[PDB]
DNA sequence: CTATGACCATGATTACGAATTGC
DNA sequence: TTAAGCAATTCGTAATCATGGTCATAG
C-alpha cells in the first residue's frame, strides 16, 4: 500500500480506514459497507449549495453524520484500548503501530 | 437565456411549493396555484414563450437514477 | 488490484477494467491495493473473458445484457458437482444435470428498432395482425387467461410499495425526496426494476378492454 | 386437424434450402389464409418473411389456427429423402406436437415420416409498408456472380443507383472495382428511380441472401433513404419470399 | 501511355492459371514488340519466357519500354472475376504505378474496371542458350498431360529415352517399374518425333505436372530436348506468340 | 455434377500462473 | 528507509492439437 503522510508534531493520527485495511479481511471497504457490516445502515451537492439555506442546512446535517460515524466505530470496536495494551506489552511507541510491521516489536 | 435557467432552478428547490422530483414543472406550478400557496407569475411566463424543450419543461434531476 | 508488473505478465479481467478509464472521469479510478468490482456481459468473443467485463454502475445506466451461460457453466456448476457427488454416485451428476435439463428448456431474453405495432397471442404465441390479446382458436378460454396474470400484477403491486417506502425510513424524512444511489445497498437498483416490471405488466392487461367507464 | 397436399414438392425443397443456414429454429403460423412465417436470423441483423398463400395448395384443409415449433435442420434432412418429382402432403393434429409428411411418387413407392416438434417462446416481429424509391428488377444469376466476385476483394459493397442504371462498387487490399448496369424480357434490368441512392452493406449477408436462386429467374431490389434494403422474390401463384437488411451508418 | 486490347481474351486467364502455381511474381517487360516475360522459378530449376507480339493483338498504343512487376496470385484472383468470352483491356500510365484492367462484355452490358497496385522488383535475369535440340516432339497436349499424370501415380521422377522408332517414358516407384512407349503416327492430333541421335535423360515428373498446367493453351505441345540441357516445352499461343517453359536438367 | 482433396476454423483438453487460505 | 515467514489447493486462462466440415477444383 502507498500512502501520503502529513507532518504534525505532538499530535497523533488514526485514520480508521488503515486500521480496517490492516486488521480485517472483508469484501468491500466503503464506509457504507463497513457500517452495515458492523452497525446496520458529487454533482447533486453542487446544486444543494447553489440554492437556498435549508438545502445548505440539509447538507450540514449530512456532513455531521458522516463526521460522527468513525468515532462510534473507534469506541465500539475497542480500537484504542487494544492499541494502548499492545504498546504496553511490546514496548514500542503509539505511532509505530500504524506504520510498521512485526519486526520492530 | 442563462438568466432564465437560474429562475427555474430556484423555483425547483423552494420548499413551500412541494416535494417535486417525480413530475413535470408546469404540473407543480398548477398544483400550487390550485391550493394557491403563492406561485409567482414569472415561472409561468417562461414556460409559455418556449416549445417542448427538455431543459425548460423538466425537473432538475430528471436524469439521475433516483 | 495488486502490483502492476505481475498483472503486466498476464491478461486479467479486473486489470483490463481498471486500466480502461472512463470518458466521464479520468480522476477517479482504482489504484494499487484496492478491490475492483465487475460483472460479465454477453458477447461473441469466446477466446477472452477479459473482453466482456464492465462496471456495475455503467451496466446500470447503459443497460447491457448478462451472459447467463457464463454464470451457469463457469460460476455455478462445478462447486455443485464438488458438493453433491460424494453422497451418491455419478447418477447424481446426471441427476443435477437432468434437473437442469427439465429446467434448461425455459429461457427468457439495427433492424431491432423497427419492431412493435402488433403483439403475439397470450395463449399460444402466434404473431398476428390486430391488437386483440386472444387468438381465434384460443378465444373460448379467455376468462381463465385473464384470471392468469392478474395474480401476477397483484404481486408486483405488493413489491413496489414495500420497497419505495423503505427508503423513506432509511432516509429519515417522510416529506422530502430520496437521494441515495448507494452501490452497496441492495435497495438501490432493486427499486429500479420493479417500476419497469409494473410498466410492462400494466400495459399487457390493457389489451383486454376497460372494466367500465370513467367519464360519468 | 390440418392437412395440406401440394403437387410440386420441388418448391418446398427450394424454400427449405433457402433457410437452413441462416436460421436454426422457427414457428409456423398455420392459419386459414395460408402458411406464413416471420423470423430474425441468429445474428439479430436480418429479417425473413415467407408467404405461401392458401389457394396454391391443391388440397387444403385447416380447422383451427395453429402454431408449430420446428427445428429446421432435422426438417431439411427429412426433405432430402424425397425426389424432385414427388407429391407432398402434410398431416397434423390439433392436439399433438408431431408432424407427418407423406411423399407420393408419380409412378409403386410411397414414404411417410413423423417428426417431433418443440415448444418455443419466440416473439414475432414484422414490417410497415412504405414506398421505396429505387426499384430494380434484375437477373438473379448476375446478382449472384456480382456479389460472389466482389466478395474476394473486401467485405462491404456500395450500391449507387443513378438515372440510366445502377453501379456497384467494392474495395479491398487487392484494389477496387465497380460494375455498371443500364436501362435498355427477364434478362433486362428494369430501373425505376425518383431519388438517387448510395448506400453500404456487408457481403456475408448478401451471400446468404443469394442462396435461394433456383426459386425464380429475376430478383427485385428496393432501396430508399436510410431504410433496410429489401430483397424480394416471387413464387409462381404460391406467394413470396423477402429478406431485410439494415444499412451501415 | 500503354493501352491494349484483346478480344479472344480467355488466353490471359489461361496463362496466369498456369503461372501462379509455379511462381509468386513476374517481371513484365512491355516493349514495342509487345508483352514479354522472362522469369526464373522459385526452386532454381526452371524458367518461363512468355512472348506476345503486337501483331497478335487488336488495338495497340505503346509509348514506353515499361518494366514492371506483378504479384501473380492476386492478379489471378482478380482475373477469376471475368468470363472467357469477355474482352480484356489493359491501361497503364508511366507515372501512376497501377494497372487498370477493363473487362468488356460480348453483349457489352456488364462493364468491369479493376485496379491492382504495383510493387518494386529487382529480379535476377539470365539468358537462355541457343543450340541444337536432338529430339523435338510434336504431341497433343491433352494426351501428354494424361500420360504424365498416369505416371504420377507410380513414382516421382521420370527417365526419358529418345530414339528413332519409339520414345520411352520410364519410371520406378514403390510398386515397381513401368514404362510407356510411343511412336510417330503415319494437324493437332498428329505426333512427330524428329530425331538425329538417341539420348537418355532424367527429369522431374512433378515439374511436368507443373508444365502441363498449360494443357488448354495451344493446338499442340512441343517437347524439345538435347544432351544435359534445359528441356523446353512449347505452347504456341495461337496467332499471338508463344510460351516456353525451360527446365534445367537433373544429375 | 459428383467426388476428392485441402484449408480453415473451432472446440476441447492440458499445462501454467495467480487470489486466498492453512500452517 | 522499511517488510513477518512458506505450502498450496484450485481454478482460470491461454495455447496447441485434433477433428471434422465446407468449398473449390478437376474429371
Ligand atoms: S436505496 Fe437502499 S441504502 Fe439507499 S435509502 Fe433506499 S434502502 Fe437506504
Ligand atoms: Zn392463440
Amino acid at each position: 500500500r502507498d500512502t501520503k503522510v502529513v507532518s504534525m508534531v505532538g499530535r497523533v493520527q488514526m485514520d480508521m480506514l488503515q486500521v480496517l485495511l490492516r486488521e480485517y479481511k472483508l469484501r468491500s471497504y466503503t464506509l457504507n459497507a463497513v457500517s452495515f457490516h458492523f452497525l446496520g445502515e458529487h454533482s447533486i451537492i453542487t446544486d444543494l449549495q447553489n440554492g437556498n439555506d435549508q438545502t445548505r442546512r440539509r447538507l450540514a446535517v449530512y456532513c455531521l453524520k458522516d463526521a460522527y460515524l468513525p468515532l462510534r466505530l473507534l469506541e465500539r470496536l475497542m480500537v484504542l484500548v487494544n492499541a494502548v495494551e499492545m504498546a504496553r506489552v511490546t514496548g514500542v511507541p503509539l505511532s509505530y503501530l500504524l506504520s510498521r510491521g512485526q519486526q520492530v516489536k | 437565456e442563462e438568466a432564465e435557467l437560474e429562475l427555474l432552478r430556484q423555483f425547483d428547490l423552494a420548499w413551500q411549493y412541494g416535494p417535486c422530483t417525480g413530475i413535470t414543472r408546469l404540473q407543480r406550478w398548477c398544483r400550487a396555484k390550485q391550493m394557491g400557496l403563492e406561485p409567482p407569475p414569472e415561472v409561468w411566463q417562461v414556460l409559455k414563450t418556449h416549445p417542448g424543450d427538455p431543459r425548460f419543461q423538466c425537473s432538475l434531476w430528471h436524469l439521475y437514477p433516483l | 488490484l495488486t502490483r502492476a508488473a505481475s498483472d503486466y505478465a498476464g491478461k486479467q479481467a479486473h486489470v483490463e477494467l481498471a486500466e480502461r478509464m472512463r470518458k466521464r472521469d479520468p480522476g477517479s479510478a482504482p489504484s494499487l491495493g484496492d478491490r475492483v468490482p465487475y460483472v460479465i456481459i454477453s458477447a461473441a468473443k469466446g477466446v477472452a473473458a477479459y473482453m466482456k467485463s464492465e462496471d456495475p454502475l455503467f451496466v446500470l445506466e447503459h443497460s447491457l445484457p448478462i451472459d447467463t451461460q457464463y454464470y451457469l457453466e463457469q460460476q455455478l456448476a462445478k462447486p455443485l458437482l464438488r458438493i453433491f457427488e460424494p453422497i451418491l454416485g455419478e447418477g447424481r451428476a446426471e441427476a443435477v444435470l437432468l434437473r437442469g435439463d427439465h429446467t434448461r428448456c425455459k429461457t427468457v431474453l439495427g433492424l431491432l428498432a423497427f419492431a412493435k405495432r402488433r403483439n403475439c397471442c397470450i395463449g399460444c404465441r402466434t404473431v398476428l395482425s390486430h391488437q386483440g390479446a386472444v387468438c381465434e382458436f384460443c378465444q373460448p378460454r379467455e376468462s381463465e387467461l385473464y384470471q392468469k396474470e392478474v395474480s401476477h400484477l397483484n404481486a408486483l403491486e405488493e413489491r413496489f410499495s414495500r420497497l419505495w417506502t423503505q427508503c423513506q425510513r432509511c432516509q429519515g424524512s417522510l416529506h422530502e425526496d430520496v437521494i441515495c444511489t448507494s452501490r452497496d445497498c441492495p435497495i438501490f437498483y432493486m427499486r429500479k426494476k420493479v417500476r419497469k416490471d409494473l410498466e410492462d405488466q400494466e400495459q399487457l392487461l390493457r389489451r383486454f378492454g376497460p372494466p367500465g367507464p370513467e367519464a360519468w | 386437424m390440418f392437412e395440406a397436399r401440394l403437387v410440386q414438392g420441388s418448391i418446398l425443397k427450394k424454400v427449405l434450402e433457402a433457410l437452413k443456414d441462416l436460421i436454426n429454429e422457427a414457428c409456423w403460423d398455420i392459419s386459414s389464409s395460408g402458411v406464413n412465417l416471420q423470423s430474425m436470423d441468429s445474428s439479430h441483423v436480418s429479417l425473413v418473411q415467407l408467404t405461401l398463400r392458401s389457394e396454391g395448395f391443391d388440397t387444403y384443409r385447416c380447422d383451427r389456427n395453429l402454431a408449430m415449433g420446428v427445428n429446421l435442420t432435422s426438417m431439411s434432412k427429412i426433405l432430402k429423402c424425397a425426389g424432385n418429382e414427388d407429391i407432398i402432403t402434410l398431416r397434423a393434429e390439433d392436439n399433438a406436437d408431431t408432424l407427418a409428411l407423406v411423399f407420393e411418387a408419380p409412378n409403386e413407392k410411397v414414404s411417410d415420416y413423423e417428426m417431433k416438434l418443440m415448444d418455443l417462446d419466440v416473439e414475432q416481429l414484422g414490417i410497415p409498408e412504405q414506398e421505396y424509391s429505387c426499384v430494380v428488377k434484375m437477373p438473379s444469376g448476375e446478382f449472384a456472380r456480382i456479389c460472389r466476385d466482389l466478395s474476394h476483394i473486401g467485405d462491404a459493397v456500395v450500391i449507387s443507383c443513378a438515372k440510366d442504371g445502377v453501379k456497384f462498387s467494392a474495395s479491398g487490399e487487392l484494389g477496387n472495382g465497380n460494375i455498371k448496369l443500364s436501362q435498355t424480357e427477364e434478362e433486362a434490368v428494369t430501373i425505376e428511380m425518383n431519388e438517387p441512392v448510395q448506400l453500404t452493406f456487408a457481403l456475408r449477408y448478401l451471400n446468404f441472401f443469394t442462396k435461394a436462386t433456383p426459386l425464380s429467374s429475376t430478383v427485385t431490389l428496393s432501396m430508399s433513404a436510410d431504410v433496410p434494403l429489401v430483397v424480394e422474390y416471387k413464387i409462381a401463384d404460391m406467394g413470396h419470399l423477402k429478406y431485410y437488411l439494415a444499412p451501415k451508418i
